[PDB]
RNA sequence: AAUAAACA
């Protein structure tokens, strides 16, 4: 189970410590980004983070309610301008547009919400 | 950021084997060679261990032999190897007498680039193939060049035959041969000049052709001499046909030919899948419906063809010859089935070799029954731990109750070794570890001795304390005896037996008793004025030493028997410091029924050996200390401790010579060597061999020849890091350590009543362990193996700690009837309607199944059988966070697996997490405590292909995503993923460090944060990268991230932001680059045995048998050893003529920082006159580089 | 919400 025999619990290796104070992140080029791929940034939870706008990780806000249909696939224009969340909890999702309007739904796996 | 790499087993798997003269023309030998090692193997036939393959001698290359080819050049007294290695190598090597090495007759490399015409990707592997007269041999260099060696120095300079520029514009070369008869050497060539894919015959019916080219050696020119050009498109290996009959086969998938130049051809169809593919005239075969696609075949004498399949099943083909030699039709028969083979030998008539890479390839035996149906029968198995896919390590279940408290975790691995009807599990377990039966607190005493004492049970046990003697009277229960006999007042410093078991001699340092058991005969005391130090014994023999150097010899005499006093002519120049006596059951030491021998090393350096009955001189090295590696007779200095001579093998063929010099292990193997001196000497010589063995922390003796203990004779090397010396009837040298139980000072076999034929010791602490070899394993591998044969391809295996049970997913083979549709709205399932004279393709059904650490039997009613057309793509054991135990995590067992239904089918997949839970068991089948229970079984959103857990996280991996599903009570809750790249293979990861693997493209490390449930992608190779799998090499703070190659790489990648050559943390960047021999799939990590505090021995096995290691070290460590590495690079006679530097190269810059093991074990094999010179070339002394060498030996002896 | 359903 390798975790008996070569454990490294105790190690503090140089890898997180090159990832908690993010070891030299280059603020990144064209102002227009998405900061996709990029996890989230604890200088701007608990302070100031720094940098504003052209910053690489990612900065949340409050009152996301509903996840974001378009980030599910990969296209994610608007990045943390974005008024959806980008989490993967299943309880977030939208209506699904065509059980709400159009009676029954079509596909057999259909992610998105069904309510009655 | 440095690491050595050291191979811990060579690699067991034969990819090419011939038949061949290797030492002399008088007998043949069957040299047999693997992923660069070369085997050597004779043949017996009355062995007491019946046929039976005997090692000869073994030779390790710096790089994987791609072919093998032999002849028996002008006037030359052996027979010439032609090796092949990678982009072109030929090297023609020679047994050589003297030295039992190799030697080298000449170096060709080819690896111009403009013999590539430009292609980079080599894809063709270099083939040797010779003409069976010896006129020439060619090489395929590249696909497009025929190198031709022209044959008489026994050579001529080569010349390179361009291809391309051939008639008929040849362009795919499939096979190539030497055909027979004839007046020059022709070569066949089949080839593909306008290529075409099974899967592509509508368009492109049958494109396969022949040329019999005609070398002109001396002219230089080649008539392409006969032409065939419309064979059917899928042409597997070509075949000469010997000179009765000429000609050739060509192995078709669907069909098999036979061609020649003055008949027409003739050919027959093996199904009815050869009739929309193939305009070629084939008749029918009647009777058989089976297909040759990878099928190795080898002929008899005239007439008779071995083919074995795909699948292992042996079939004769009889060509029925008409009276003008001709063939008029061929004639099957289905003989036995054998191995999954990779080659195929006749050997001596009746005798056939399968070598196999997966599978334990066999010696057979066929014989004619009472036209001609050969019948077979196995006689020997070469043991072969196979492309090893995975390998779990695992702990095993009979450790005894004294070992239990012991610091170091005491652990094996198991490995899904084979594949197919040849699959397997094997149990590697590097160590031996006893079963102690009984165990005793006896202080005082420091050596030990058994005799016999009236189907050969251990009477006595004979302790010798600082003052007195112990008796132990054996049998039922072993008690100290009081009574006369043995001289209990003083000490002993040997006690053995003489005769044939009938007498039982002690030797006290005033004299020596002679005993009947209790009674004693009479006592002859020694008057010399030393106290005698230590003796050696023969059947009549006695041989005293005492301590100032004077030596005497006692002899048994009937009458009764009694020892008389007879002085040996020995010309005192210089103090003897050690003996050694040996005799001959079977024996090579001729100096022209049992011949004595006397061993005697003298303090200036010398060494000599007499014939006993006589005291003359045969044998003279005059520096022996030294530790030269061949030791030629001739007929401050370090100090000689002991030294043995021992008969090892079947019926105590081979000597090997085991000496004692100063906190140094150096061993002799024996070998003959006619040596024209004329007066009579010794025709023998010894050969140093390689070690990993060190002897750094009355007389006492390190070494204990025994013989059947557990079926073995040998030699248990006592010390400080005690091995065992074991050669078996297969005369392969044997090393396994017994890190257990510490230091061990003394050793006895130990034969009793209620203690089966085991073996007796010391502990350091002074303890007397009565212990048994344990009986599962086999020690007659390189590392102590038992084979569980599931005749199923294991795919994978997973420990499971809890309940400490094993579960491997395997695969059946079940001949497919559906073809899965997908027409608009369901799966339709099209039944294969097909002809009678058809065969069915290969759908595999899996299973997972449970094997038991206890007995090695799998489990009933615990055997997770899956769905129709499921494929399990990774098993693995994964620990899940829980609120029931006491702990967070769990430890089940997570599967992943999804439905391969053809291209046109959407994959989906499964995710299988299971548990094992004991139960109580059924009455009769303890076993069957151990039963399954499913958690999760249901249906992902694509194919499930590699499993991952990250603090209690399951982590999987779906189509191009790798999901993180957390375990509820009974749903998979999600939590994060990111779009990956394309098929992602391998995950592994440590402390929310996701390591993926993908198949073409890139790994990428990935790392989870908790307080928001996000996953994202940290950094990822920016090359493709064709990856087989990923590992951690763990420094103290350095995390190294091992990444085995489709092209026998290993490479080490570090996530370095501060670097500059990468962007700003968005690129990994390779640390070390090194090229193992070998593919690697398998990887582990182990704590090795301040420096070394934080260190991980990150282990692999390679996928042909060999497990390997990456020891990380620091930058001084390192460059000490670079300095001698390359300094062992150059200065040093290297096997086959191989450059050891740049086969060790990445083979895409090379930013190598390993080191090879395997080159600096030659530093210990040095003699130590040789070992000052290179240590002074490099600026520093011997000293240094033992204390580093040897230091990386000593943290690396698990398992 | 910015093409979730873009169907033959
Ligand atoms: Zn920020
Ligand atoms: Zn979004
Ligand atoms: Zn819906």
């Amino acid at each position: 189970m390798q975790e008996i025999i070569a454990s490294v619990d105790h190690i503090k290796f140089d890898l997180e410590i090159a990832v908690e104070q993010q070891l030299g992140a280059q603020p990144l080029p064209f102002p227009g980004m998405d900061k996709s791929g990029a996890a989230v940034c604890e200088f701007f939870l608990k302070a100031a983070c720094g940098k504003g706008g052209m910053c690489p990780f990612r900065h949340i806000s409050g009152e996301k309610t509903v996840v974001c249909k378009h980030w599910l696939r990969g296209l994610c224009k608007k990045g943390d301008q974005c008024e959806f969340l980008h989490e993967y909890d299943m309880t977030k999702m939208p209506e699904c547009y065509f059980y709400s309007k159009f009676g029954e739904c079509s596909n057999k796996e259909c992610p998105f919400l069904h309510i009655d | 950021m440095y690491a050595v790499y050291k191979q811990a087993h060579p690699p067991t798997g034969l990819e090419f084997s011939m038949y061949c003269n290797f030492f002399n023309n008088s007998e043949r030998n069957l040299v047999v060679a693997g992923t660069s090692q070369l085997y050597v193997y004779r043949l017996n036939r009355d062995a007491e261990a019946r046929e039976k393959l005997e090692l000869a001698a073994s030779f390790s290359f710096f790089g994987n032999v791609m072919s093998m080819a032999s002849v028996q050049l002008a006037g030359a007294k052996r027979d010439a190897l032609l090796l092949s290695f990678k982009d072109a190598k030929l090297s023609v090597v020679e047994y050589d007498p003297g030295t039992h090495d190799l030697k080298t007759l000449s170096l060709h490399y080819f690896e111009e680039p403009e013999l590539r015409d430009g292609f980079v990707q080599n894809v063709h592997t270099p083939r040797v193939r010779v003409d069976p007269d010896g006129r020439c041999a060619a090489m395929l260099v590249y696909g497009t060049r025929l190198v031709v060696l022209p044959f008489r120095s026994s050579f001529l300079p080569s010349y390179i035959i361009d291809v391309r520029a051939l008639d008929e514009k040849l362009l795919n070369i499939i096979d190539l041969q030497f055909l027979h008869g004839y007046y020059e050497p022709t070569l066949l060539i089949l080839f593909e000049p306008n290529q075409t894919w099974p899967g592509r015959v509508a368009v492109r019916q049958d494109t396969c052709s022949i040329v019999a080219i005609s070398l002109n050696i001396t002219q230089k020119v080649h008539p392409v001499i006969w032409s065939l050009t419309s064979l059917p498109f899928d042409c597997t290996q070509a075949l000469a046909v010997p000179k009765p009959i000429g000609g050739v086969v060509v192995f078709a998938v669907n069909s098999l030919l036979y061609l020649n130049q003055s008949v027409p051809p003739y050919g027959v169809a093996l199904n009815s899948l050869t009739t929309g593919t193939t305009a070629f005239p084939l008749r029918t075969q009647e009777g058989v419906r089976i297909t040759l696609d990878c099928a190795q075949a080898t002929f008899i004498s005239y007439d008779k063809m071995v083919i074995s399949l795909k699948g292992g099943e042996i079939y004769v083909l009889t060509l029925i010859t008409d009276g003008m030699r001709s063939v008029r039709a061929f004639h099957f028969d289905k003989a036995a089935a054998s191995v999954l083979t990779t080659s195929m030998v006749t050997m001596e008539p009746g005798y056939l070799f399968l070598g196999s890479r997966l599978g334990n390839s066999l010696l057979l035996k066929y014989t004619e029954k009472l036209l001609a149906t050969y019948s077979f029968e196995v006689c020997d198995s070469i043991l072969n731990i196979g492309p090893c896919a995975n390998a779990a390590v695992g702990e095993p279940a009979f450790l005894s109750e004294e070992f239990q408290n012991s610091p170091e975790p005491d652990l094996e691995i198991v490995v899904c070794s084979g594949h197919g009807k040849n699959g397997a599990l094997s149990v590697l377990q590097k160590s031996i570890r006893p079963q102690v039966v009984t165990t005793f607190e006896l202080p005082g005493c420091y050596d030990m001795w058994t005799v016999i004492a009236p189907g050969r049970r251990h009477g006595f046990l004979i302790l010798s304390r600082e003052d007195s003697t112990m008796i132990l009277q054996t049998g039922q229960e072993i008690m100290e005896l009081d009574t006369s006999g043995f001289a209990t007042q003083g000490p002993t410093v040997f006690a053995g037996n003489i005769g044939d078991n009938r007498y039982i001699v002690q030797v006290s340092p005033l004299g020596i008793r002679l005993l009947e058991g209790v009674n004693q005969l009479h006592f002859i005391p020694v008057d010399l004025g030393a106290p005698i130090v230590q003796c050696a014994v023969a059947d009549p023999y006695v041989v005293i030493m005492s301590a100032e150097g004077h030596v005497t010899m006692f002899l048994l005499k009937s009458d009764h028997h009694r020892l008389a006093l007879h002085k040996p002519p020995l010309h005192h120049q210089s103090k003897v410091i050690t003996l050694c006596l040996y005799r001959d059951l079977s024996g090579m030491f001729t100096t022209e029924e049992p011949t004595h021998w006397c061993l005697l090393v003298r303090e200036n350096g010398t060494m000599e050996i007499y014939q006993l009955p006589d005291w003359r001189l045969v044998f003279l090295v005059k520096n022996f200390p030294v530790g030269q590696r061949v030791l030629v007779d001739s007929s401050e200095l370090p100090l000689v401790k002991e030294v043995l001579l021992v008969a090892l093998g079947s019926r105590q063929s081979r000597p090997y010579l085991l000496v004692h010099v100063d906190q140094e292990l150096l061993i002799y193997e024996a070998f003959p060597h006619d040596s024209q001196l004329g007066q009579g000497n010794l025709k023998v010589r010894f050969k140093k061999v390689p070690h990993n063995i060190n002897f750094r922390e009355g007389r006492v003796a390190r070494f204990r020849y025994f013989e059947d203990i557990y079926g073995y004779s040998g030699v248990f090397i006592c010390g400080p890091s005690p091995h065992w010396l074991l050669v078996t009837g297969r005369g392969a040298l044997r090393l396994h350590p017994m890190a257990i139980d510490g230091p061990v000072d003394s050793f006895a076999p130990f034969h009793n009543v209620n203690c089966p034929r085991g073996f007796l010791y010391f502990n350091r602490q002074g303890e007397l362990r009565i212990s048994v070899l344990p009986a599962y394993l086999s020690y007659d591998a390189p590392w102590p193996v038992r084979k569980i044969p599931l005749r199923c391809t294991a795919h994978y295996v997973a420990y499971h700690v809890e309940s400490k049970v094993y579960a491997v997913a395997t695969s059946t083979n079940t001949p497919c009837a559906r073809i899965p549709r997908m027409t608009g709205e369901e799966k339709e399932f099209e039944t294969i309607e097909r002809d009678e004279r058809y065969i069915h393709p290969q759908q595999e059904a899996f299973s997972i199944q449970l094997i038991s650490p206890v007995s090695w039997e799998a489990i009933p009613n615990a055997r997770i059988e899956l769905q129709e057309w499921e494929h399990v793509t990774c098993m693995k054991t994964v620990s899940l966070r829980s609120e029931e135990t006491v702990s967070g995590l769990k430890g089940y067992v997570a599967a992943g697996t999804c439905l391969m239904q053809g291209e046109e089918v959407t994959c989906r997949g499964r995710i299988l997490i299971m548990d094992v839970i004991e139960v109580v068991p059924e009455p009769g089948q303890p076993l069957t405590k151990n039963k399954f229970k499913v958690l999760y079984e249901k249906e992902q959103k694509g194919p499930v292909t590699a499993l991952c857990h990250c603090n209690g996280h399951l982590v999987s991996a779906i189509g191009q995503k790798i999901f993180l599903w957390s375990l509820r009570a009974s749903e998979l809750t999600g939590m994060a993923f990111i779009d990956t790249q394309l098929y992602i293979h391998q995950m592994i990861s440590v402390k929310n460090f996701i390591l993926a693997a993908d198949v073409m493209k890139s790994i990428s490390l990935l790392r989870y944060q908790e307080e928001s449930k996000t996953l994202s992608l940290v950094s990822r190779d920016a090359k493709p990268l064709e990856v087989y799998s990923v590992d951690f090499m763990v420094d103290n703070a350095q995390l190294g991230f091992l990444v085995s190659d489709r092209d026998r790489n290993l490479m080490v990648y570090m996530y370095l932001p501060e670097a500059k050559e990468s962007f700003g943390g968005m690129r990994l960047l390779r640390r070390a680059d090194f090229h193992v021999g070998a593919h690697v799939n398998t990887f582990w990590r182990t704590p090795c045995r301040v420096v070394w505090e934080n260190k991980h021995i990150t282990w692999f096995a390679t996928l042909d048998g060999g497990i390997g290691l990456l020891l990380p070290m620091q930058e001084k460590t390192y460059r000490r050893l670079l300095m001698l590495q390359n300094a062992l690079t150059t200065m040093l006679p290297h096997h086959a003529g191989l450059n050891p530097r740049a086969f060790r190269m990445l083979h895409v810059n090379a930013v190598r920082n390993v080191l090879d093991g395997e080159l600096l074990n030659r530093y210990l094999y040095l003699s130590t006159m040789e070992r000052s010179e290179l240590a002074k070339k490099i600026g520093t002394t011997p000293d240094i580089i033992l204390d580093d060498l040897l230091e990386t030996d000593r943290v690396t002896a698990h398992f």
